[PDB]
């Protein structure tokens, strides 16, 4: 049941760390890729597998597990993309083990359906990252992680007594989401806790005042690129703030709305704009990811169930292909040995099909219809105008500034001059880029058949801010 | 310019780690190690607290 | 009955050392403990009193606690003085004493015969060893003073010595008051931490090893007897939480940093004192002192006169296992999931938020939020270069039983439905 | 579903030559395209002689996928497939001794398809993949010979203004949405007429879409793009110029006429524009 789908990843990583040898860890992802397809079909609902065992019966706390349809194509894009990123890894450095394990992790905080399992797995998320980070490059490796690790865990902490807060106030029996939801907080005491929740969920949303730790992590990383893939997968936030910060405090978001509104379009101008002024990958790409949650926070804070349902569809996509890009640029510092933008530009006349892929993976970044990032961008601008008008309008004055950033790297780094010609394509790869560029088609071309599931929460927990 | 500006934030918040730490130390710096200085702020604290429990 | 054992096992050996070598003195010490041990543990839910002794949960669970702790301490110290291991048995006894009564006098019995032999354990004679002791003592018997004019006025407001009296109004809350004062101090609370620093400084590691576990451990178990008002409490937990870190990040050296540390960890545990839960704090300080003994049975077998933050680092290369659990335990220190220091900073944050205290709370989250600085300068230090260090890589002895800390560590973070149901009466 | 075939071919053509591509002799892209642009342009005249087409197609919750062919969508058809043959074997003869044959044929494989799919529109989403569709293809092409910077900044240029006309483009889509619900030509049209509402945002909602076209017709001010187009070959020039990328922007106009038509200011401004 879900249980082992998450798990698996988990023990693969634990075999890869303690056990050998590197190559096995790539076919634990793909059965991982597997069994999280298959728990994908036959869906009937949330109760599809579920699952509920005592941790601190005193306490209240249970293991509390199911597949919603948000969190069966969430399983479905985690395990593809941890995938790709071990078959053309080539980090290579003993350390695959960890990405398996924050990929096990990430399933089961997807797989959360008692708020305590979900903080549990959002602060323990905290190791892998920071462990492939420091030991594995970098020359700043422990300031960044400094930084981004006292961002989080200056968030997380209050959250705690937030969610102390949310069951105790409300006479819940346990920490379950079902009773939490069956018990909502009054006036005065949602307040608090969704700041809590606001500024723990925003500083890893992130947004703009607070996306501070977004670029030195992604520099310092592996250069391949795989805890910068992974990390982006870090970026859950939105997704608490529909399903858990929202709901279980409507009270004082009604207030927030505005702010909220206006930090996730200012994020998405900012990135996307900023980008441009960005002379090597790693920054590039970290604010492109800002730009992209900035979107997303505004279609889930529009209200709108059309500007909710492409926010996730956004955010999922976004992941993927920004770990995409991540592992491409990897792969061209390994056979070139620099990431910047303007040097080794004649690579597209090398590189036979890298290029396309690259230009593939950009096309569906700036939102190009016919690939998946383009749904959930016009669904957020439709719930967004609907919600505020002049928020959505400057919020998207941003495939403007996309095209421009996207366009200017490819041709600086592909299209131009030749210079001495560079290695084309590995066997990995190989598969890499078929699965890569089938997926963006198939989840872009019928965002009809996936996101269905997406829907029913989508417009449910948006009548929940009506009367 | 905005590039500037987030270079200028981060700066920010590494000011405030900078305050944190300056005013860790000045809290340390209240350790002197002459017994006569723990005693004083011993009985100081006590007194207070006691003051509080009212 | 297990006093019984230490005062027996204490008085056999008193003379029986000037007959016995260090040695046979030492394995019969380590008897005699892990026998207590085990009598605690055929014990688990057989209540038993006499007088102003009283076994209840706390006792048990802190009692448990001393004793491991001893145990291990014990482990490390080979000196060829026999006095070096009396001491400890009576310690032991001391502090057993301390948690299984509720009379205020017996109370300060107990304390003054578990401080005693702590004032003389620390000294390896080095001069800052004597600076430390004399600090130590003098602020020590200042504590004594408050806490007994604290019983005194205990007295003053009901016709017992023994806690659970229904109290009176200002007086009661003056003899409380005074009352805490010392018992925090052995808790390392603050404004009374001064002198946690300096004698965790000056004092030889294996010794501040078994304080950090015991000290800590029968000092709480004092304090939940204790009918503490909050307010006094919201005062000691913020001011010690928030200087505790604060100047804790300005420290070089490993041991006055774990001192401050410990500080922190008294006013996280203070929290439990707003519902008296006596089932999370066993817990926590289960965790904490599993923890801290770990860390300072490797400083040992690193330095114990002093131990530099460099000297940690590079110790994975040294030794693959003192290094995991040297950075397992930073991060339960720091209360990380899903180690089993996450789960009793939970527990105590729960019963705090229950108690209805927020700031207080907010306060300490957003400090041990603070405190991941020093902790993750610790931790992952141990992947370091080696510095210039002296370095000596211990006897299969510690190295099993620091793998053994360690791994009930985490376990306890995993799986906490396992002891935890029984910490109450032990079904 | 014979209608989506037409759009199906020059889809298979275009990952032909794109994905393997050079494996394939020098003519044989061009009689590949050419072959498709026929079958397509066959297939069509011979659906809309046959009095119409549709297809409806599971998509976005409410927002389904539409193709609606008609009088007004097979003449644009017919005009597109015919020149874009013209220009294939135009295109055969031209590129000579020249590397991207495949590359050249399959970009023009994808910009006739995605033209089709463009003007065979009953939902302006799908005028709006068309529309950024060809911003790309045309990007491609005027970039084919990829060694010169001279000849990148153009397309660059290029698409950097068909992104502010297709911004445009959305916005009045999410106003068209906001306001009915619907967003499909055929059911907004027969929903428009009546009881017209706030007018200020149905004068609005042209008003962006005219900026659209204008984008894609390279109107003012964003009519600087269009002359650095020179940098493409020839027979891309003559596709983006003459036949397609143009035809979009008063296209636009003739579906909307129901609502540009009531829109006097509007209109009018149109006029102005046109003459400026």
């Amino acid at each position: 049941m879900v249980v082992l789908a998450v798990l698996l990843p988990v023990v693969f990583g634990a075999l890869l760390l303690l056990g050998l040898p590197r190559a096995l860890g790539v076919l634990g992802a793909g059965l991982s890729f597997l069994l999280n397809l298959y728990l994908f079909l036959t869906h009937p609902g949330g109760v599809a597998h579920a699952f509920q065992a005592p941790l601190l019966p005193g306490a209240g706390v249970y293991w509390a597990f199911g597949l919603d349809g948000l969190s069966a194509l969430f399983f479905l894009t985690i395990a593809l993309t941890v995938f790709l990123g071990a078959l053309v890894a080539r980090v290579e450095g003993r350390f695959l083990g960890l990405a398996l394990l924050m990929e096990g992790l990430l399933l089961g905080l997807f797989a959360a359906r008692d708020l305590l399992v979900f903080y549990v797995f959002f602060e323990a998320a905290l190791i892998p990252a920071l462990l492939m980070l420091y030991l594995y490059g970098g020359e700043g490796r422990t300031r960044a992680l400094y930084t981004f690790v006292l961002f989080t865990l200056v968030g997380s902490l209050p959250m705690l007594a937030a969610v102390l807060g949310a069951r105790l106030l409300s006479g819940s029996p346990t920490f379950l989401l079902e009773d939490l939801l069956a018990h909502p907080l009054q006036e005065e005491a949602a307040f608090w806790v969704f700041l809590g929740f606001a500024l723990a969920f925003a500083i890893k949303t992130p947004l703009f005042p607070l996306h501070a730790w977004l670029p030195p992590f992604h520099q310092e990383n592996h250069p391949s690129g795989l805890a910068d893939a992974l990390g982006t997968l870090y970026k859950v936030g939105v997704f608490a703030f529909f399903r858990f910060a929202i709901p279980l405090a409507p009270e004082g978001f009604a207030q927030a709305q505005g702010l909220l509104l206006f930090l996730a379009a200012l994020s998405a101008l900012y990135g996307a704009w900023v980008a441009f002024a960005a002379k090597d990958f790693k920054t590039l790409l970290a604010y492109a990811g800002l730009s992209h949650m900035g979107v997303a926070a505004l279609g889930v804070f529009s209200g709108t169930p059309e500007g909710a349902m492409g926010g996730l569809y956004l955010l999922a996509a976004s992941g993927v292909y920004t770990g995409g890009l991540f592992l491409l640029a990897g792969r061209l510092y390994e056979r070139t040995g620099t990431l910047e933008i303007g040097r080794y530009r004649g690579l597209a006349q090398s590189a036979p099909g890298l290029a396309a892929l690259a230009l593939i993976l950009f096309l569906a970044m700036v939102g190009l219809p016919g690939l998946s990032g383009f749904p959930g961008e016009f669904l957020t601008l439709l719930g967004a105008y609907k919600a505020s008008p002049w928020l959505a309008a400057l919020a998207f004055l941003s495939v403007i500034a996309s095209a421009a950033y996207a366009l200017t790297a490819f041709q600086k780094t592909f299209w131009e001059e030749g210079g001495s010609g560079v290695k084309d394509l590995a066997g990995a790869e190989w598969g890499f880029a078929l699965l890569s560029v089938l997926a963006l088609l198939l989840m872009g071309v019928f965002p009809g058949y996936f996101a269905r599931g997406l829907h029913p929460l989508a417009e449910a927990f948006a009548k929940l801010l009506g009367g | 310019a905005l590039f500037y500006g987030d270079r200028g934030l981060l700066s920010g918040y590494f000011g405030l780690g900078g305050a944190a730490r300056s005013l860790g130390q000045g809290l340390a710096r209240l350790q002197t190690g002459y017994l006569r200085v723990y005693a004083l702020l011993f009985v100081l604290g006590a007194l207070l607290l006691l003051g509080v429990m009212r | 009955m297990t006093l019984a054992i230490l005062a027996v096992f204490s008085v056999a050996l008193t003379l029986l050392g000037f007959v016995l070598p260090p040695q046979g003195v030492k394995r019969a010490t380590l008897l005699g403990l892990a026998l207590a041990l085990a009598s605690l543990l055929l014990t688990w839910g057989k209540p038993f009193a006499f007088g102003p002794y009283a076994v209840d949960g706390v006792s048990q669970v802190f009692t448990l606690l001393a004793l491991l702790g001893a145990l291990w301490t014990v482990g490390l110290v080979r000196s060829g003085r026999f006095e070096f291991y009396l001491l400890v048995l009576y310690a032991a006894l001391g502090m057993h004493l301390l948690a299984s009564t509720r009379h205020l006098l017996l109370m300060l019995v107990a304390l003054e015969a578990l401080s005693l032999p702590l004032y003389a354990l620390a000294t390896w004679r080095r001069g800052q060893g004597l600076e430390a002791a004399l600090k130590y003592f003098l602020l020590g018997a200042l504590a004594a003073a408050f806490f007994l004019y604290g019983a005194a006025l205990f007295y003053g407001a009901t016709g017992s010595l023994v806690l659970g009296a229904p109290g009176e109004g200002p007086l009661y809350a003056l003899a409380l008051g005074l009352l805490l004062v010392g018992l925090g101090f052995k808790a390392a609370l603050a404004p009374f931490h001064f002198w946690t620093p300096d004698v965790y400084q000056g004092s030889p590691t294996p010794v501040v090893l078994f304080m950090a576990t015991s000290v800590k451990a029968a000092a709480f178990a004092a304090l939940l007897r204790v009918a503490a008002p909050p307010e006094a409490l919201a005062l000691l937990v913020a001011l010690s939480v928030v200087v505790g870190n604060l100047a804790a990040l300005a420290q070089k050296e490993a041991k006055r940093l774990l001192a401050y540390s410990s500080i922190a960890h008294a006013g996280y545990m203070a929290l439990a004192l707003y519902t008296g839960n006596a089932q999370a704090l066993g817990f926590y300080l289960l965790t904490y002192v599993l923890a801290t003994g770990l860390a300072f049975a490797v400083l040992s077998q690193i330095s114990p006169d002093r131990v530099p933050l460099e000297a940690l680092r590079g110790l994975y290369r040294k030794d693959p296992l003192l290094g995991l659990a040297f950075l397992v335990a930073m991060l339960s220190l720091l209360g990380l999931p899903p180690l089993a220091g996450f789960w009793g900073k939970y527990l105590a944050f729960a019963e705090a938020a229950r108690a209805g205290a927020w700031g207080v709370l907010v306060l300490a989250l957003v400090t041990s939020a603070v405190s991941a600085y020093y902790y993750l300068g610790l931790g992952l230090a141990v992947f370091a270069r080696p510095e210039e260090t002296p370095f000596r890589p211990g006897p299969p002895w510690a190295r099993a039983a620091v793998v053994a800390a360690g791994v009930l560590l985490l376990a306890l973070g995993l799986l906490p439905g396992l002891v935890l149901p029984a910490l109450a009466a032990g079904g | 579903m014979a209608l989506l075939g037409t759009i199906l071919l020059p889809l298979l053509g275009f990952a032909l030559l794109g994905l393997f591509g050079k494996r394939m002799r020098e003519p044989l892209p061009g009689v590949l395209a050419s072959g498709l642009v026929l079958a397509s342009f066959l297939l069509g005249a011979g659906l809309l002689l046959s009095g119409g087409a549709r297809f409806q197609a599971e998509w976005l919750p409410g927002i389904p996928f539409s193709l609606l062919l008609d009088n007004l969508s097979g003449f644009m058809l017919l005009i597109v497939t015919g020149v874009g043959f013209l220009i294939h074997v135009y295109a055969i003869g031209y590129m000579g001794g020249d590397p991207g044959y495949s590359r050249f044929f399959a970009y023009f494989n994808l910009f006739i398809a995605m033209m089709l799919t463009l003007v065979l529109a009953d939902s302006y989403p799908v005028m709006f993949i068309g529309w950024e569709g060809v911003g790309l293809a045309s990007f491609l092409l005027i970039g084919f010979w990829y060694k010169n910077p001279q000849y990148a900044d153009s397309a660059r240029k290029a698409f950097i203004v068909n992104r502010i006309g297709d911004l445009g483009f959305m916005l009045g889509m999410a106003i068209l949405w906001a306001l009915y619900g619907t967003l499909s030509i055929s059911e907004l049209k027969e929903a428009m007429e009546g009881p017209l509402k706030n007018p200020d945002l149905l004068a609005l909602a042209g008003l962006l879409l005219f900026l659209g076209a204008v984008g894609k017709s390279a109107q003012i001010p964003l009519m600087v793009w269009l002359p650095d187009a020179m940098a493409g070959p020839t027979p891309v020039s003559a596709l983006i110029h003459a036949a397609t990328m143009v035809t979009a922007g008063v296209y636009l106009i003739a579906r909307s006429s129901f609502l540009y038509s009531v829109l006097p200011d509007v209109s009018y401004a149109i006029a102005v524009v046109g003459l400026l």
